[PDB]
C-alpha cells in the first residue's frame, strides 16, 4: 500500500528498499523565438534513486540527447526514468535487489510496474508523504555533474556523507528531509546558512559541511526557522 | 420453431426467456414456451419469488437436441434436461400445446434485437468457457466467478473468459514497454486476434456472452470481462475497419436493451468516458457514442 507517517519506520527496517524521484528527470528553459512564439530548451536531467537505510544514491544522468527527436517529452520521461531504474534492478546482484521500489509521484506508477514485470516480487508504491527530492538539484555536487555531463552516467553517491557513523538511519533522513525542505523553500537562506562559516568544510568525497554533533544542532534549528518564516510569508499567518 | 416445455411449475417465479419474461405463480399450470426461434442460441432463466438473490438460468440451441425444464425439490431450483427419446418428447409437446399450456416466444418481426445481442455467439464456444460436458446447454448464474477473479476457488463452477490484462507480460513485448501499453494493437491483434480468438467473430462472441450474463444474471465477472475487452479495441491504435463498424453496431444494442435502472453498477465509468471520448477510436463509435449521451448523460 501507499507509504505515510503511520508508517514511517518501515523505511529504516531490514527490507531493501529504493525511493524514485522523477522531477528532474526532464528539466527545459522556456524563452521567446525570433517570431516571438515560445519554445523550449532542455538541459542535463538525473533519476534521484535513493536508498533511505544507508544513504546509497544512483544518480542517473539523463543526457539532453535522449529527448533528440521525440515527442511528448514530460511523458516520455516517465518511461524512461522507469526503463533506467529496471535496468538499474537488473545490474544488481539478487542479494541487492530492492524488495520495494517507493515512487515518489503516483504517475510513475504504470510505467514502473510496466518495465518491472520481469521482478513480479518487487512491490511498487506509491507515497503520501510530500518528499522534497526535487530539490535534489540545489545540492552543489550533484547539479555540477548533472550540469557537465556529456553522455548518459551513473555517479554513485552516499547522500549522508558519514553521519550513521554516528546517527541513526530514521535521525539521518530525518536531516536531509530537512536540509531539502529548507533548500526546496528558500535556496537563498538555506544555502547561506550551510556556508556562512568558512571553517567548516566539504570534504571532497562529501556533500555536505563537517560539522560537529553541536553544529548540526545548530544548523537542523537554522532550518527549522528558515521553514517557519517561509510558511508565515506564503499564507500570511 | 421449437418447444422447451416445463414438468411443472411448483415454486412462484419469474421466468425469462432471451430478453422477455412473465411471472408464473405457485403450481400455476405453465408447461413451456413455443415458437422459439431456430437459429440462435437462447437462454431461459430464472428469480424465485422468494429469493431476489440468484438470478440463474440455462444457455441453449434447439438444434441440438430437445430440452425440458423441470423443477427439483431437492436442490431447489428449476433444473434444465435433455430427453433423448424423440418420439416421446414430440408426445409431450403435442399434448401441452393441444392444451394450450405454454406461452408463445413473443417475438415482433420488425424486431432484430435479440439476432443483433447474439449474432456471434455460438453455443460451441460457450460450453467451452461454462465447461459440463456431460450436457449440450449451459448452467450460469449470479454468483459464479471467472477464471481471473479465481487466481487473484471452485474450478467445476468457473467462466473460463479469455484472460486480458493490460499489465502482463503477454501483453506487453520487451522493449515495447511504453508503446505496447499505450498502444495495445500488438496484444489486440497478434496475442488476442492472430493467436488466441483466431478470427474477430470469436472475440465478439465471447464479449456479446460477457455482456449478456452481465445483464441477466448481474454477473460481476461478466461485466469485468465485457468491458476488458471493449476496452482492448478502443485502447489499440489498428484496428480493422470491419471490426470498428460492427463494434459500434454490437454496443449500441447492447446499451439500447440494459435496464435503465442498472446503468449504475453495469457501465464503468472509466472504461465509457475513456473509450468514447480519450482513445484511439473516441471517433469511430457515433452512434453507441450518441445512445450513450441521450440516455446516460450522467456517467459521462
Amino acid at each position: 500500500g501507499a507509504m505515510n507517517s503511520s508508517n514511517y519506520a518501515e523505511l529504516f527496517n531490514n527490507d531493501i528498499k529504493l525511493f524514485v524521484d522523477d522531477t528532474n528527470v526532464y528539466r527545459v528553459t522556456v524563452h521567446k523565438t525570433f517570431e516571438g512564439n515560445v519554445a523550449t530548451k532542455a538541459i542535463n536531467g538525473c533519476i534521484f534513486t535513493l536508498n533511505p537505510k544507508t544513504g546509497h544514491l544512483f544518480l542517473k544522468i539523463i543526457h539532453t540527447s535522449v529527448w533528440a527527436g521525440q515527442k511528448r517529452l514530460s511523458q516520455l520521461a516517465k518511461w524512461k526514468t522507469a526503463e533506467e531504474v529496471s535496468a538499474l534492478v537488473r545490474s544488481l546482484p539478487k542479494e541487492e535487489q530492492p524488495k520495494q521500489i517507493i515512487v515518489t509521484r503516483k504517475a510513475m506508477l504504470d510505467p514502473l510496474e510496466v518495465h518491472m514485470l520481469d521482478f513480479p516480487n518487487i512491490a511498487i508504491r506509491p507515497t503520501e508523504l510530500r518528499l522534497p527530492f526535487s530539490a535534489a538539484m540545489s545540492i552543489d555536487k550533484l547539479s555540477d555533474v548533472v550540469m557537465k555531463a556529456t553522455e548518459p552516467q551513473m555517479v554513485l553517491f552516499n547522500i549522508y556523507d558519514d553521519w550513521l557513523d554516528r546517527i541513526s538511519s530514521y535521525t539521518a533522513f530525518s536531516r536531509l528531509t530537512l536540509l531539502l525542505r529548507a533548500l526546496k523553500t528558500n535556496e537563498e537562506s538555506a544555502k547561506m546558512i550551510l556556508l556562512s562559516d568558512p571553517t567548516i568544510t566539504i570534504k571532497s568525497y562529501h556533500l555536505w559541511p563537517s560539522f560537529t554533533d553541536e553544529q548540526w544542532i545548530t544548523i537542523e534549528s537554522q532550518m527549522r526557522d528558515l521553514i517557519l518564516t517561509e510558511y508565515g510569508r506564503k499564507y500570511n499567518v | 420453431m421449437n418447444t422447451v416445455p416445463f414438468t411443472s411449475a411448483p415454486i412462484e417465479v419469474t421466468i425469462g426467456i432471451d430478453q422477455y419474461s412473465f411471472n408464473v405463480k405457485e403450481n400455476q399450470p405453465f408447461h413451456g414456451i413455443k415458437d422459439i426461434p431456430i437459429g440462435h442460441v437462447h437462454v431461459i432463466h430464472f428469480q424465485h419469488a422468494d429469493n431476489s438473490s440468484m438470478r440463474y438460468g440455462y444457455w441453449f440451441d434447439c438444434r441440438m437436441g430437445n430440452f425440458y425444464i423441470q423443477y427439483d425439490p431437492k436442490d431447489g431450483l428449476y433444473k434444465m434436461m435433455e430427453e433423448r427419446d424423440g418420439a416421446k418428447f414430440e408426445n409431450i409437446v403435442h399434448n401441452f400445446k393441444e392444451r394450450q399450456m405454454m406461452v408463445s416466444y413473443p417475438k415482433i418481426d420488425e424486431d432484430d434485437t435479440w439476432y443483433n445481442l447474439t449474432e456471434f455467439v455460438q453455443m460451441d464456444k460457450i460450453r467451452k468457457i461454462v465447461r459440463k460436458d456431460e450436457n449440450q446447454f449451459s448452467y450460469v448464474d449470479s454468483s459464479m466467478t471467472t477464471v481471473q477473479e479465481n487466481e487473484l476457488s471452485d474450478p467445476a463452477h468457473s467462466l473460463n473468459y479469455t484472460v486480458i490484462n493490460f499489465k502482463s507480460r503477454e501483453a506487453i513485448r520487451p522493449g515495447h514497454e511504453m508503446e505496447d501499453f499505450l498502444d495495445k494493437s500488438y496484444y489486440l491483434n497478434t496475442v488476442m486476434l492472430q493467436g488466441i480468438f483466431k478470427n474477430s467473430s470469436n472475440y465478439f462472441g465471447e464479449l456479446q456472452f460477457a455482456f449478456l450474463n452481465a445483464m441477466f444474471f448481474g454477473n460481476y465477472g461478466s461485466s469485468l470481462q465485457w468491458h476488458a475487452m471493449i476496452e482492448l479495441i478502443c485502447s489499440s491504435a489498428t484496428v480493422p475497419k470491419h471490426m470498428l463498424d460492427k463494434l459500434d453496431e454490437i454496443l449500441y444494442y447492447q446499451i439500447k436493451t440494459l435496464p435503465e435502472q442498472y446503468s449504475d453498477i453495469l457501465l464503468n465509468e472509466r472504461v465509457w468516458n475513456i473509450c468514447l471520448y480519450s482513445s484511439f477510436q473516441k471517433n469511430s463509435l457515433h452512434n453507441t457514442e450518441k445512445i450513450m449521451e441521450n440516455k446516460y448523460p450522467e456517467l459521462l
